[PDB]
């Protein structure tokens, strides 16, 4: 942040002196000067150039064209205004948050002028900052308290070893000096939540609209994990969506409750939908508490929201018919649901306080925004606890956070505040949308087949494209309105091999070939499988890792073609296997693949198979107690039917869970285990496609084993 | 009984390819350092069963045609590592022998001559399947006996005795199927 | 990394020469040249200057005095001694881990010289470094991958932002860039246990003589939990440390388990003592399995070793005595006992596998080491089910840790390797012993009280002191011989205040008074309370900090024997209360305040309140369950005999816990609470002397309320 702006030469030498004094001046404190050309010069050194914090122009040249392109992008900008005699301000110019600091053409006086600047950039350095993360940078070059933790102590032990000097060197004097316990006082400390870290909690839940809003020291697995200790005591009724994740898993192990699973929309190629409307009434949340035995009145309700590829609900929907106290969106994927408008009543932030009910949020901050890893939020829309609460918190949070993580899951929330953080939200929007745009294209006008984005057909318009019923490009039957929208910045890419109808096609090739192509170039795929490919276009992504995507996307058309090699294409591929990968090319793989997948029938396979729900003896935390004693046997595949599983089926692909662990496999979920045979002999006679199943263990012969429960 | 007759289809099927005779190992679940292996679930069930061998071997300075195993011992030396101890021709002591894993899932046995021997279990419509389908037999008969002594209730419609015995007789055609 | 040093001058110009081309080139390369000057000066420039990687001398001049003193300090520095015609090794140099480097006298090769020892600095650098960290430097300058987590993507979103450029230019460009999740594939998963993170947990357990190794990533408070849920089952019985820590009492109110308190020993001055040998026989464990309602065989047992203070036990009398299959060592306090030869068979890691056995250690790596925060390990020795204990760490710990922290956890262990690591350990040892001869050196030629070190008379050996029963130093009523040592790093100073026999005195000084004075220099107290101290001397403990803390010590005596003002000694004391502190010397504060210690009788209430153990009615994991339902409240401190509290109290002083959380006091734990109300009374007459308890209250008349559980 050194970077001053010159715009405007007016030709004169009363005005142009000063100006070649000040250069003189200002690098003495280390200042970078630059010198713009017309008004749309300027513009392009600020939204591209966020390192500047300095604008000199004629007050009696421009003050109505610079005044206000200016304070709709940052509004604190400081501005270096320089007056004459007869000069004023406008009417148009009250409503505008700017920062215009006067002065005169005095000869010899550039020295008064560069010590003003100096303090007024630090006047904006110390209020932009939250003041968390300003008494950790006055920390390090005034606090110098001895006898601390760590032992290093900014790195002083690092300094006494050749092997230590290697990996001081690497980071820099200021890093580890910022790594500090709770052992400073003017600082605060975050298991007592008070003094810095009190008034940094109310900072994030203002500007993400909260009313507590948590900074968790161990991702988002770790978040998820506390919250259900909350509202689910030990012997009641949850409702899980189907559609949970890893983290999500072990919660139904530590707990004795009994969840209820929901049956989530889905089509055929592995998208899933979501849960319909009447999975919401009232007839339906007491009508499984009856049949299944040992279940009171659920009191705490988790719903996927968003997905893992990027589907939204309709929260106003929710809010009102599901009567649940304790209502969880897992939106672990949009951290953004509030700096545009076209997210209006679509989350659970979105609103106002539902009269007798919660809405819980574990926003992920290491995943889609700029921060540390190990960094998750929790939003409060009401009134939860805090005082036993926090009990519960420093279980999974030890004495002494690393505040470097702190203070920059603080800095994601500031940020995103003002009008300088909403255009990255909506520039990735406009970069997303544009990205669409070229697909669609690139697929008349080429000659062949192209790549095909999963959106309406009409997308003209920005905003969240809902999911109607009258509509085939989303192919989910039977689907209430005005209840799944669509993620404009989740692009997900369609290859061909498939129909509209559902069924399969003669010419295609499978994402798993060109998921493997991408990371040659350095891409990799987020979501891969049957037909699809998810990626994620957040604020990281910028216009050049945008349009270096469709790069890419154009140079596998032309190889495939052409008919290349698979040793001129896909080097990592065939140093896996040099022998079997010799004579083939690109075009020979891509068809037998594809007659596999028609052959052992997957779409068939796949949509009857998550579909039905087994058949579930015992609880989740029944199960992991078993496993404490010793008693976990298996068996082979074929040999499965009617034993209770341990583990949880995470087949690849999809990515979504199949079997529970604690349910039972009969003759109600034939068509399960008839999908987990079919992996079996589809990815085992190329290599390099292995079949990817978190259970499923690979032995030596080709049959995969499961971890059951003995009898 | 339509869940108990499918499974014995599925596992008349699988015993096909294992009744010349070798013996392949599981690997057990589960995230450990050294690679664990599992015994065979419902195959064997015996405590102290014996094992069989290709290439005999000069094991303790004399021949051998068989060997036994205990099971209380096979599960803890191939899960928590060690040295295991088996007897000779089913008698003596358990003297330690130098058993590895092999590349193939099965149970090579070391020498004082670096020699290679796969062990194998000794073998025998399978006696497993028939042990099973009497079983469930033997309950069509039970089920059916009590419907064979009821049906002259005077308050019941005739038209259903159309449907419930028809229903009877489906099971009964299907499981003499498999027992041809 | 960038240190050449030129011993010795022959004098002559043909090797003169040589050296001066050789100056030329490797300034080119970033290199720093030194030209020492006797054989002494070389060994200045290694122990004190740890950057150092290139020593030239001449081959023909000292073959046997530089060879055998550089051995003993580093095995792979480099070393470029130049040889000549009539040059050959000594029989004396076959047993020395040393790299020398040939070459010869010739001119114009000057700068292939340079390139070979720029080549052969970067074996080093590859060489030192285990795998991991090796792996995640080369990731930075290399590794260029898009579309992955987290966010921010080695700052790219940083670099969009006017407030994200001051947080990104804070740390440095290689600090982002590291911070990697598990989207890599040349790195591995710390979860998967595979690639370069398994030869990382062996790397770690070889050179701290161990089985296997864990890196947790979030402190020694989480490691400790997960050692608690794999040797305890829903219902066993643990035997669990009186003397236990914050993060050990949730491990009692998570599991539904039945421990069982030890009774330590302990003297007047405060001073935690050990566990004695009757409490680890048969005959004394098995008595109170009958007399605890709900108590089976005990099947895991935690002993807290080394202790607060720093008082080391005996494993080679405890792995055979106490029948427990599962003991833990708490050590947490001492990451050295393995590298020195006066720390054999003292931990649990010293000496062989004991069958049918395993010890636990949760050693702390950002307490006396060089790492970041939220570190810990995991020490197993032993045969046990990793399959299951697994499950517990997964639990515990997100699915995307910060490699930031792992890469310097085994970066402690690295640094402790060789020579160069050894002289870390023996170091702070001598320079502790040092200080503890230079406080009796002060004492008697001192006109006047002086401090006194808790130490027995001979202190002229280098080794652990043991706790006799023939000696009145420790001060313990009936000690076992030959079962409690001493740790020399660990200097607890001793105040003039009380007796050798354990009462009071006329003229005595609080350790209160002098905690806060060393504050005012930047000098932490670690332990601090009646009349004792305790200052943490690990290995970043250089010899400035040991001599600035006795010069602090020493300006306390002139202060007050002068008789000087509070405002013009404590400036931090006077702004809490000018009104008050106005007209107060030095020396009447520190005599109002020992006054009250006799007459409130402190160190008699404090010995009787912490033998005689509350009755226990419920387990603590009962106590918890009853909290979240809504089933606590807050009673007065003189009204609460015969009522079970809900949290922990923590009196400061001492630092040990007091009533657990589900325990009752009766008429048996009458000094118990006669402990709290004293503490009231002495705490609140003077300002700054408050008392600190942990779970009681301050209200507005004075009267401490403690949180209770209702009837
Ligand atoms: C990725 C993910 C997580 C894990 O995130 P971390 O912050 O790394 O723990 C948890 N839940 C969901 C839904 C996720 O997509
Ligand atoms: C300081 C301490 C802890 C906490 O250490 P962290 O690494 O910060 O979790 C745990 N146990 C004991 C005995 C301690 O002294």
């Amino acid at each position: 942040m050194n970077v001053i702006a010159i715009l405007n030469h007016m030709g004169v030498y009363f005005k142009e002196e000063p100006i070649r004094e000040l250069h003189r001046a200002l690098e003495r404190l280390n200042f970078q000067i630059v010198y713009p050309n017309d008004r749309d010069d300027l513009l392009k050194l600020i939204e591209n150039n966020a390192r500047l914090c300095g604008v000199i122009f004629d007050w009696d040249k421009y003050n109505l064209e610079l005044c206000e392109e200016i304070s709709k992008m940052n509004e604190n900008l400081p501005l270096y205004a320089f007056a004459n005699t007869y000069s004023t301000l406008d009417v148009s110019l009250n409503d505008l948050r700017l920062q215009i600091s006067f002065f005169e053409y005095a000869l010899g006086a550039a020295e008064d002028i560069a010590n003003k600047i100096k303090q007024t950039t630090d006047e904006y350095i110390n209020t932009i900052l939250p003041p968390l993360t300003k008494a950790l940078f006055k920390y390090v070059r005034e606090g110098k308290y001895t006898f601390c933790t760590p032992g290093h102590m900014g790195g002083t032990a690092f300094q006494k070893s050749p092997v230590g000097s290697l990996f001081y060197d690497f980071f820099g004097p200021n890093t580890m000096k910022s790594d500090i316990s709770i052992s400073v006082s003017e600082l605060g400390s975050l298991l007592d939540h008070s003094g810095p870290h009190k008034e940094a909690e109310q900072y994030i839940a203002r500007v993400f609209n909260a009313d507590r809003s948590y900074m968790v020291t161990n991702g988002t697995s770790t978040a998820n994990k506390i919250v259900g200790m909350y509202s689910a005591p030990a012997g009641s009724t949850i409702l899980i969506d189907r559609n949970c994740h890893k983290s999500l898993t072990h919660l139904m192990m530590m707990s004795d409750v009994t969840p209820i699973y929901f049956r989530p929309t889905r089509n055929a190629y592995g998208i899933l939908g979501g849960i319909p409307q009447s999975e919401f009434q009232h007839a339906t949340i007491a009508k499984r508490v009856k049949e299944t035995p040992n279940a009171t009145w659920p009191v705490h309700a988790v719903i996927t929201n968003s997905t893992y590829d990027g589907l939204l609900y309709n929260t106003d929907f929710i809010k009102k018919t599901l009567d649940v106290k304790s209502i969880h969106f897992d939106s672990a994927w949009v951290p953004y649901t509030n700096f545009s408008p076209i997210y209006e009543g679509k989350c659970g932030m979105s609103g106002g306080r539902v009269e007798g009910k919660v809405i819980y949020e574990t926003q992920s901050t290491h995943k889609l925004l700029a921060a540390f890893s190990q960094a998750s939020m929790i939003h409060v829309k009401g009134d939860v606890n805090e005082e036993t609460f926090n009990e519960a918190y420093m279980m999974h949070t030890t004495t002494s956070p690393h505040y470097g993580i702190v203070a920059s899951t603080e800095t994601a929330a500031a940020m995103m505040k003002g009008n300088a953080g909403k255009r990255l939200i909506n520039g990735s929007i406009e970069r997303a949308i544009k990205f669409r745009k070229e697909i669609k294209r690139l697929r008349t006008e080429s000659d062949g087949w192209f790549f095909d984005v999963w959106q309406p057909d009409h997308i003209d318009t920005t905003e969240c494209w809902p999911l109607r019923s009258d509509s085939t490009w989303h192919g989910f039957k039977n689907i209430d309105n005005e209840h799944m929208y669509l993620d404009p910045i989740k692009v997900t890419l369609l290859t061909p091999g498939m129909e509209k109808d559902g069924t399969m096609s003669d010419f295609g090739i499978p994402a798993s070939i060109v998921a493997k192509y991408l990371d040659e170039h350095g891409i990799v795929v987020e979501k891969t499988g049957p037909y699809n490919l998810l990626f994620l276009f957040s604020i990281g992504i910028d216009k050049t890792k945008a349009l270096s995507l469709l790069r890419a996307l154009t140079d596998f058309k032309r190889a495939f073609d052409l008919n290349l090699r698979v040793k001129n294409m896909l080097p990592s591929l065939y140093r896996e296997d040099p022998e079997f990968y010799e004579n083939m090319r690109i075009q020979e793989l891509a068809q037998n693949i594809h007659k596999l997948i028609v052959h052992h029938n997957l779409p068939d396979l796949m949509y009857r198979a998550f579909e039905v729900l087994p058949t579930m003896v015992m609880t989740p935390y029944a199960a992991f107690q078993k496993e404490l004693h010793g008693m976990t046997e298996e068996v082979y595949l074929d040999e499965m039917v009617g034993r209770i599983n341990a583990n949880m089926i995470l087949p690849y692909p999809p990515g979504v869970p199949l079997v529970m662990p604690g349910e039972m496999i009969t003759e109600e979920s034939r068509p399960v285990l008839e999908f987990l045979q079919m992996l079996c002999e589809i990815g085992a006679h190329y290599p390099g496609f292995e079949t990817d199943i978190h259970g499923a263990y690979r032995q030596a012969d080709g049959r995969y084993t499961v971890k059951v429960l003995k009898e | 009984m339509l869940t108990r007759l499918g499974a014995i289809v599925q596992r008349h099927l699988q015993l096909q390819q294992q009744q010349k005779t070798a013996l392949t190992v599981i690997r057990l679940g589960g995230i450990f350092s050294r690679r664990q292996q599992y015994q065979l679930p419902v195959n064997v069930t015996a405590s102290t069963l014996t094992l069989l061998l290709q290439k005999p071997l000069k094991l303790h300075d004399m021949e051998v045609v068989h060997i036994s195993f205990e099971r209380s011992a096979l599960e803890q030396w191939l899960s928590k590592g060690g040295e295991i101890r088996g007897k000779l021709n089913g008698i003596g002591f358990a003297q330690k022998l130098n058993l590895e894993v092999d590349s193939a899932q099965h149970l090579v046995v070391r020498d004082v001559s670096l020699q290679g021997s796969t062990l194998a279990l000794p073998g025998s419509l399978p006696g497993e399947i028939k042990q099973q389908l009497e079983e469930l037999e033997s309950d069509w008969r039970k089920q059916h006996a009590l419907f064979s002594e009821q049906q002259k209730c005077l308050f019941i419609p005739g038209d259903w005795l159309g449907r419930i015995e028809a229903s009877l007789q489906d099971v009964g055609a299907q499981i003499r199927q498999a027992q041809q």
